[PDB]
């Protein structure tokens, strides 16, 4: 299909791929006799690991020669052709991660900065104030834009520079 | 000219606190070269919290 | 004179100061100003001289801190124990030992990890263990898993024993000064009192214990048939089977006729065909041998009563006609300075470990080290680094005595001052003796190298060719044979099967046989000497300029530790006493290192592997004295060969080995950033990235600063070092377990 | 195996311009040492001063920008060669299979093309390879030699030539002969300098050798 | 328990304590919905 | 080909780094800032922390995520 | 010999003069500082190059800069 790909459901050496390791891992839990939780905890992870298979088969996975799932960057590939979840949904997972903490470093920096002497608030956080931060992070979307727009967000033109 | 306290900003080109605010801890009446001395609550490099300047650069805000 | 004499209530114990971080030394106690004062406090932490001045402050602080490592080592030791009893197999161990491999850590199954449980024996999934607690438990007549909790707790009690007695002696009731400079106390004490009744108390321990237990399991018993412990103290009867000699009581021990106890306490010399150790009964008639020794030797000191030597009149009493005035300052150096102190006691102290390193190694007293063969290296390579970096310590804190605690009114013509005054005569000769070995030691292997190449092997020093042999060596162990008849008559044989005595064998392995010392063995030597003699050029030049140099005069009121003087002078970068062990931990590193691939691969040659009865094959087959002659065999032979073991496993037991092995490489290229580069353009990179915080308002308020110069020296051989001694860690285990 | 590689390619080429871009725009000056206009091109630095400047020149920039050209040069000619190799050897499956993890890249590509140029010296016999089995451990030592002068600095050297300088002279039969320009350690940016060729000496020698000897060893 | 809290408030404690909370949920996150890839679920 | 191939990727390696040297030694000496006072040359000086700051993100996101791959992948 | 030379923005704080391990800088008196007080370099000749006065001037940019040139006997340091 896609990119010369097929999905993994359908491939094969990724059938292979699955039920090679199963086979090494049971020969290894015969030497356990079932008195022995060795005997139970490589047959447990025998169970987990084909759990995995019939998820990666299902949710559509491309998988190329190797029989190795691959991903694709593109929205208007993974929107269009149906797998948008491996990069184009966390990364709109992962930038509201990151910016949440981004963001909540920024006020804290403000919070703090009046004082008499900001220097000591940095290497001793009042949590409750950082609390009161890690809170109002919440939404730094729209908290951005509105210090991007009222201009609060720069610092603008006071900044030193050198020559 | 410029009086004490009164918060400054610095065009001094060569300086670690070029465009940045500071304090004047004073100001001599006399002709001396660079009569105005500021303060900073930042640290310089080499640690220098202080430094005269002249009345062409120091400008108060 | 001698009395406790201490004070009272001295510091206040609460958190007050606990929340005003660098409370200590005036410098720190103003807050950060920029980014470095959170790397200026750690560094001066534990730094007792720039804290305070007398010595009463610096002492105890120093003293009540001893408490701390010990609270901490002791808390390792119950952990230790603890993964004996719980996580380990140690009972399927201590019943099939020939077989089963040790392991104590079990790894949870979370994610996807829990493949590093390998399959081992007594049908257990767990991680090997090369420390070789299994094999002293064994020794120490440890059978069931009740002896290890009791361990551990008791070690855990114990520990917490410590921490209050830091507590207790720093805070509560601290001595004072006159008390910690009694000396000649002080050393009747630990030499008789730790030494003397310690080995006394382990003697005792042994014949009532180990000796008894470890005759029952070699003779086929296993631990549910054992007696407990207490029923040997508390059964003459039981005892005396085994040894018919208890039943004889104290009498012989009293009626002055101890040849009686000739069956429990022996003199044998060589190592058990059994087990493989040393044998344990004459282990007994060791440390009782010794205690009653140390004990005699503990009494040479005068404290009250006027009988015993002094310190002072010993060392004053030494002069010759070359040395002037002999000893008389050592005294009052000794009892007023720690580094003085320190430098002399991790100087030997740290040797000691290098020294054990030998003696393990080439005469086991385990039961069993010879089966388990990485046990038996990771303990060679362990103590000799151990004993690596605590002798570089020698280095560093000879020259803090030198920079600071040194003053000239106390030994004037002293032998002190007497090496200080011709000083550029011996380093000028060892720097000679360094070039001769440069060129005589390792270019050697060049010449070998070379004449290979250019196809005429005729040249290549080797034993075909040109002989170089250890003439002396070889003549020693001829003496050592030879020995148990005349020089050692009351034996039952040599001390060690190193010497020319026969080859040892258990479970299908090879015990130890003895070791041939042919070219190839001459040839390394002196490369072990040519680095020895260059890691001394550095130390010793750091303490001997530390002072002053002669092109910079004051170099003493720079400090210890300070960059360069000036640019100018075509610079003075790195010209300090700190600095000269940064450059002694790059030739330790690299003399150690080589001192271990000498060893793992000459004992892979011509020790280990199994016993094939016929042709007794050896891991590598037994090529090293042809293998290794020039460098050429350095990469085919060893790394290249060897490292075939690490690099195949992924989804194997041993797959960590091959993820470490990588992420000590990338450590130790990472180093190289920190050694190469200097501050000044990372100091400007940072004015570049604080125009983009800046721009965003997000400037701190602790200004980032660079790293400083012998900072960013110091992180770059924290990782070079780290991230080199890493690689041999998984390269020797990944290799050995594999193999042996 | 393609995609992760053209990123750490995108890498090199990034840092490299960093530091170059770098010491072009602060060659004029900076906040640190806003002088270097004046101060000279090539300089070892302003001193231990107001925070101990290194490097602080836009020489000692571009001295660093060589270790980072030589690196997302060697991760091409790595990457050219090794996806190169299985396609003259016929299969496609050796790189893209284990190209993606960084064993593979070590266990497979160093580990199969060093057996044929170990075995050049080989005590057994010279091979044809025995050329290059030799230069490639002199593209070692030279590169070995090179963390000396680019580690271990000036003072230390200075201190100890003037031991020697000591020695030579009060040594008796050497009284004689001396020497018309006194010895000196040379200069700091002079071993960065002897350094840097070390490195780069040792660094071209051991891949020409690699290179060359593992496809006229095996002919692809 | 004044002093005890600053101690506590300190940047190292806080940086400990902190990313044990994220690593361990982290951590037990993979321990109820193992295996990760893809936000398929 | 491969004694090739890589003789002209060095051999163009260098050349860049002189490329840029020269850049330094050309703003180091014999760069005017008065006749160029508004010139192209000029508005880059003015900005020097824009471009050197960029060119510190694109490559940290190269660093961390090209080499967190390899690890993952490892 | 290298090259020393100072600026208007001396304190006065004499300092540098009491670096200068072979004492080069030496205080000449002024007017227009707030101490009245200049310093000045009349060896060229015996600076070293520490830099030592560059480490010590309390002025936010330097009042000293040295600026190397070339080495002589004396500005090498040597004993040989
Ligand atoms: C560097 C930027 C960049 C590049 C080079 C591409 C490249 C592409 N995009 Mg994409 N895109 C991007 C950023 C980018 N995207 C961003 C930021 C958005 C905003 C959400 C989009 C939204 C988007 C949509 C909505 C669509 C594309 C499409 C395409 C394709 C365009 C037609 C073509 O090239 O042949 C087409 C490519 C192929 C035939 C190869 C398919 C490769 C397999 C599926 C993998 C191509 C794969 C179109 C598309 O899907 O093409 C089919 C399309 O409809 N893109
Ligand atoms: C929370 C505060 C904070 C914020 C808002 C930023 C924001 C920024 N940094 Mg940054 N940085 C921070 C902390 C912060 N940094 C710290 C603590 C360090 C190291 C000590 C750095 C080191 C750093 C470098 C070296 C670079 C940036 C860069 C950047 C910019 C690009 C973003 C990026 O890719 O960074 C990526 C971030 C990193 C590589 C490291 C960040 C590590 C985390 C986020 C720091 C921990 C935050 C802190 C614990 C929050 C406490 C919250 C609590 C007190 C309430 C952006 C302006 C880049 C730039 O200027 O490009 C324009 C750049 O080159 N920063
Ligand atoms: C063998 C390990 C060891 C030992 C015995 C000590 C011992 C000590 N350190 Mg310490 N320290 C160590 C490792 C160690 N450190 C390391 C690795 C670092 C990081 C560089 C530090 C950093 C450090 C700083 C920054 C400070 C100390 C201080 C102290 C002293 C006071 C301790 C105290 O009041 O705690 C009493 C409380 C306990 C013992 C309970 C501990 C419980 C928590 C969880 C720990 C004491 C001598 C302080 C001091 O003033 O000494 C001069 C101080 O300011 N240390
Ligand atoms: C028989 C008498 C005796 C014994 C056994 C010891 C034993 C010890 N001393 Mg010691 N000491 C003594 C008399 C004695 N001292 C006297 C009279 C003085 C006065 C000059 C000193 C002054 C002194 C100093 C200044 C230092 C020691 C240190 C040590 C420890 C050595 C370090 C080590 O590795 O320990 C190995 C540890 C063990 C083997 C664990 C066993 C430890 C247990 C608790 C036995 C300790 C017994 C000890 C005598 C205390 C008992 C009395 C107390 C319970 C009331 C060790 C615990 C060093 C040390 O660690 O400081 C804390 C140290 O720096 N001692
Ligand atoms: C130093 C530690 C140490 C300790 C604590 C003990 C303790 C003991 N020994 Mg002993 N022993 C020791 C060292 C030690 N020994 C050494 C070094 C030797 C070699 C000479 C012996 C040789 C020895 C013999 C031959 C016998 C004991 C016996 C005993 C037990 C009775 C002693 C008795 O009644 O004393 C009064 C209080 C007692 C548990 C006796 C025993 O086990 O009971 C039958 C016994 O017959 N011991
Ligand atoms: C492989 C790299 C390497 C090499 C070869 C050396 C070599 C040397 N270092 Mg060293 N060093 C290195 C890395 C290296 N270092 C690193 C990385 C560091 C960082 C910590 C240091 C730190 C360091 C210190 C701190 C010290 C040394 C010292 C020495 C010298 C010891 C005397 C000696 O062996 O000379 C003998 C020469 C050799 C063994 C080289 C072999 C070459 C062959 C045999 C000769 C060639 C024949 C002929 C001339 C060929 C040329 C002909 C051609 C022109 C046509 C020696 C020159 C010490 C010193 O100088 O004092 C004695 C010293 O104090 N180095
Ligand atoms: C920088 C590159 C990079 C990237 C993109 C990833 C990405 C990933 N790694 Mg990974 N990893 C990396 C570097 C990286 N890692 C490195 C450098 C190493 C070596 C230390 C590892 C070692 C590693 C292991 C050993 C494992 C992963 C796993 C995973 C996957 C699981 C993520 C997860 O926990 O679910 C997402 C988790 C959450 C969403 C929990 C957050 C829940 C909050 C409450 C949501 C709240 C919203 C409001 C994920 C795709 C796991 C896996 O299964 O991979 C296949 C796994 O077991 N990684
Ligand atoms: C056609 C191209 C070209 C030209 C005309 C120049 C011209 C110049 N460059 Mg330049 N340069 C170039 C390419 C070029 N460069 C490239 C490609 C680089 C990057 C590598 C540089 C890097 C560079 C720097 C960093 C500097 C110059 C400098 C100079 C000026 C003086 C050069 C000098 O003193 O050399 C005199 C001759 C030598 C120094 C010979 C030294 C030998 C070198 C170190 C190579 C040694 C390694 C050797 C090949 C190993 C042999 C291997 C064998 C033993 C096996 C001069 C204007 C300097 C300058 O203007 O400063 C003000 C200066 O500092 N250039
Ligand atoms: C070996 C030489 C030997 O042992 O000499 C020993 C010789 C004997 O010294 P004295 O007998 O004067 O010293 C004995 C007492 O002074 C010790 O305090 O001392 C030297 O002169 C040291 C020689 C170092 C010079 C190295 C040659
Ligand atoms: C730092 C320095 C000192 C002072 C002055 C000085 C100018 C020397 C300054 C600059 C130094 C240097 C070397 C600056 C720049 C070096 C570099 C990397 C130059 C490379 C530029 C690359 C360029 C354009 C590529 C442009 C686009 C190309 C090919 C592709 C075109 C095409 C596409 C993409 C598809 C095929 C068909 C078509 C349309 C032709
Ligand atoms: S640059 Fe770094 S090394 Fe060279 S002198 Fe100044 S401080 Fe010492
Ligand atoms: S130069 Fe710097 S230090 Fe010397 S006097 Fe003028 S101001 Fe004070
Ligand atoms: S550098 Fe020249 S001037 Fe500055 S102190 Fe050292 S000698 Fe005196």
């Amino acid at each position: 299909d896609i990119a010369g790909l097929t999905p993994c459901s359908e491939s094969k050496a990724f059938k292979r791929r699955e039920n090679k390791e199963v086979k090494s891992l049971q020969k290894r839990m015969a030497k356990y006799e079932e008195g022995s939780a060795p005997a139970l905890a490589l047959q447990a992870t025998a169970e987990r690991t084909q759990k995995r298979f019939e998820f990666y088969g299902k949710s559509g996975l491309l998988c190329g020669n190797d029989g190795l799932p691959h991903l694709i960057a593109d929205p208007g590939l993974a929107f269009r052709y149906g797998h948008a979840g491996d990069i184009m949904i966390p990364t709109v997972l992962f930038i509201y991660m990151a910016g949440y903490t981004g963001y909540a470093g920024r006020e804290y920096l403000l919070a703090t900065r009046g004082e008499k002497k900001p220097t000591q608030k940095e290497i001793i956080i009042d949590v409750p104030l950082a609390l009161k931060c890690v809170a109002g992070s919440a939404g730094w979307p729209l908290r951005a834009f509105n210090d991007l727009r009222s201009g609060s967000l720069l610092e603008k033109e006071e900044n030193i520079t050198v020559s | 000219g410029p009086k004490r306290g009164s918060r400054v900003k610095i065009l001094r080109p060569e300086s670690y606190w070029y465009n940045r605010a500071g304090k004047v801890v004073s100001c001599d009446q006399t002709g001396i070269k660079y009569p105005v001395t500021v303060r900073f609550e930042d640290v310089n490099y080499a640690g220098v919290s202080t430094n005269n300047f002249g009345l062409q650069e120091v400008e108060e805000l | 004179k001698v009395k406790v004499i201490v004070d009272r209530n001295t510091t206040d114990t609460s958190f007050e100061k606990w929340a005003k971080p660098g409370h200590f030394s005036r410098t720190l106690a103003k807050g950060p100003t920029t980014t470095t004062w959170i790397w200026n406090l750690h560094a001066d932490a534990h730094d007792f001289d720039s804290h305070t001045s007398d010595l009463e402050d610096i002492s105890r602080k120093v003293f009540s801190a001893h408490f701390g490592q010990l609270g901490i080592i002791l808390i390792w030791l119950s952990g230790m124990y603890f993964h004996g009893a719980r996580f380990s197999n140690y009972e399927a161990w201590l019943s099939d030992p020939t077989h089963i491999k040790p392991s104590a850590q079990v790894v949870w199954p979370i994610v996807g990890q829990e493949i590093l449980n390998g399959d081992v024996g007594g049908g257990f999934q767990g991680i090997q263990i090369t420390s070789g607690f299994f094999q002293l438990w064994r020794a120490s007549g440890i059978t069931s898993e009740l002896e290890l909790y009791s361990t551990a707790l008791g070690g855990l009690l114990l520990a917490s024993a410590m921490f209050f007695a830091g507590w207790f002696h720093y805070h509560k009731a601290a001595p004072k000064l006159e008390w910690f400079q009694n000396v000649e106390s002080m050393m009747n004490h630990h030499l008789a009192g730790l030494l003397g009744l310690g080995s006394l108390g382990w003697a005792g321990h042994q014949i009532h214990l180990s000796i008894p237990i470890n005759k029952l399991l070699d003779a086929g018993v296993d631990p549910k048939e054992i007696p407990l412990p207490h029923e040997f103290l508390l059964n003459r009867e039981l005892m005396a089977g085994l040894y018919p000699s208890f039943s004889a009581g104290l009498k012989p021990f009293f009626t002055l006729n101890w040849s009686e106890y000739s069956d429990f306490l022996t003199f044998k010399g060589g190592l058990n065909p059994i087990n493989g150790g040393l044998w344990l009964t004459d282990i007994a008639h060791h440390h009782l041998a010794i205690a009653v020794l140390f004990i005699i030797a503990g009494h040479m000191y005068r404290t009250n009563w006027g009988i015993g030597h002094s310190m002072k009149e010993i060392l004053e009493s030494h002069k010759g006609p070359f040395t002037g005035a002999g000893h008389q300052g050592l005294y009052e150096i000794l009892t007023n300075s720690w580094h003085a102190q320190l430098a002399i006691n991790l100087a030997l102290f740290g040797s000691l470990s290098i020294i054990v390193a030998h003696h393990m190694y080439a005469m086991p007293p385990y039961p069993y080290l010879a089966t388990d063969y990485g046990t038996q290296l990771s303990l060679f390579t362990h103590h000799t680094w151990i004993g690596g970096f605590c002798i570089v310590g020698a280095g560093a804190h000879a020259a803090i005595f030198m920079v600071r605690d040194y003053d000239p009114t106390n030994n004037y013509n002293n032998l002190l001052d007497r090496v200080i005054r011709h000083r550029d005569a011996i380093i000028s000769h060892l720097n000679w003796v360094c070039i001769f070995l440069g060129f005589h030691s390792f270019g050697l292997y060049i010449h070998n190298d070379t004449m290979s190449a250019l196809g005429r092997p005729q040249d290549m020093f080797s034993d075909t060719t040109i002989q170089l042999q250890p003439i002396f060596a070889q003549w020693i162990q001829s003496i050592h044979y030879a020995a148990p008849q005349l020089t050692a008559p009351t034996a039952s044989a040599a001390t060690s099967l190193t010497w020319g005595g026969d080859i040892v064998s258990v479970g299908g392995k090879v015990a130890m046989m003895p070791i041939s010392l042919g070219t190839s063995d001459f040839m390394v030597h002196h490369i072990h000497a040519f680095t020895i003699h260059v890691t001394a050029l550095i130390l010793l030049k750091g303490v001997l300029y530390s002072r002053s140099s002669r092109l910079i005069p004051d170099k003493a009121n720079l400090g210890f530790r300070f960059p360069c003087d000036g640019p100018g002078r075509g610079g003075t970068c790195q010209v300090s006493a700190w600095d000269h062990v940064f450059l002694g931990l790059f030739w330790m590193y690299n003399s150690l290192s080589i001192v271990i691939f000498h060893f793992s691969w000459k004992m892979q040659s011509d020790v280990w592997g199994t016993v094939s009865e016929s042709g007794v094959s050896h891991i590598t087959g037994g090529n090293f004295a042809n293998s290794a002659n020039a460098i050429n065999g350095w990469l085919r032979d060893f790394l290249w060969a060897q490292s075939s073991q690490v690099i195949q496993s992924y989804g194997s037991a041993l797959s960590a080995y091959g993820l470490v092995f990588l992420g000590a490489h990338f450590v130790w290229a990472f180093s190289l950033m920190f050694l190469f580069s200097g501050r000044g353009y990372w100091q400007e990179l940072i004015e570049s990235i604080l125009w983009a915080h800046n721009k965003l308002k997000v400037a701190p308020a602790i200004q980032p600063r660079a790293l400083s110069i012998t900072q960013g020296r110091a992180v770059g051989v924290a990782h070079y070092i780290f991230g080199g001694i890493v690689t041999t860690w998984s390269f020797f285990l990944a290799r050995i377990i594999a193999v042996g | 195996g393609d995609f992760l590689v053209h990123h750490a390619i995108a890498l090199g080429l990034h840092t490299t311009t960093l530091i170059l871009v770098k010491g072009a725009l602060d060659a004029r000056g900076s906040k640190l040492m806003p002088d270097k206009k004046d101060f000279g091109y090539s300089f070892p630095c302003d001193g231990p001063g107001r925070g101990g400047t290194c490097d602080i020149s836009a020489w000692d920039a571009f001295y660093l920008s060589v270790f980072w050209m030589l690196n997302t040069i060697g991760w091409v000619t790595f990457y050219w060669h090794w996806k190169h190799l299985g396609i003259w050897q016929g299969n496609v499956n050796q790189f893209n299979e284990s190209s993606t993890y960084l064993m593979g890249w070590l266990r497979d590509y160093l580990w199969l093309n060093s057996s044929q140029l170990i075995n050049g010296y080989n005590p057994f016999g010279m091979n044809s390879l025995s050329v290059w089995a030799w230069m490639f451990l002199f593209g070692h030592l030279v590169y070995a030699t090179g963390f000396m002068f680019l580690i271990s600095w000036r003072g230390y050297w200075q201190e100890l030539i003037e031991t020697l300088a000591w020695a030579h002279e009060r040594t008796p039969l050497a009284n004689l002969v001396r020497w018309k320009d006194k010895p000196v350690a040379l200069s700091i940016v002079q071993a960065r300098l002897v350094g840097l060729a070390h490195f780069s000496v040792g660094y071209i020698f051991t891949y020409a050798a690699f290179l060359i000897a593992s496809t006229s060893g095996k002919f692809g | 328990m004044q002093n005890l809290k600053i101690y506590l408030s300190t940047a190292p404690v806080i940086a400990f304590i902190w990313l044990s909370l994220l690593s361990s949920l982290i951590i037990e996150v993979n321990r109820f919905f193992p295996d990760p890839l893809i936000f398929a679920f | 080909q491969a004694s090739l191939y890589t003789h002209h990727q060095y051999i163009a390696g260098f050349m860049l780094c002189g490329a840029f040297a020269h850049g330094a030694i050309f703003f180091i000496r014999d760069y005017d800032p008065v006749a160029n006072k508004g010139n192209v040359l000029a508005r880059i000086l003015d900005h020097k922390e824009a471009i050197i700051s960029h060119l510190s993100w694109v490559s940290l996101f190269l660093g961390f995520h090209t080499l967190g791959l390899y690890v993952h992948n490892d | 010999s290298h090259n020393v030379k100072i600026y208007d923005t001396c304190i006065g704080c004499t300092q540098c003069v009491r670096a200068c391990p072979t004492d080069v800088l030496e205080m000449v008196p002024w007017d227009g500082c707030k101490a009245k007080q200049i310093a000045s370099a009349p060896r060229t000749e015996d600076c070293v190059g520490c830099k030592r006065c560059e480490t010590a001037c309390p002025t936010d940019f330097l009042s000293v800069r040295v600026y190397l040139g070339a080495e002589t006997t004396r500005s090498m340091g040597l004993a040989y």
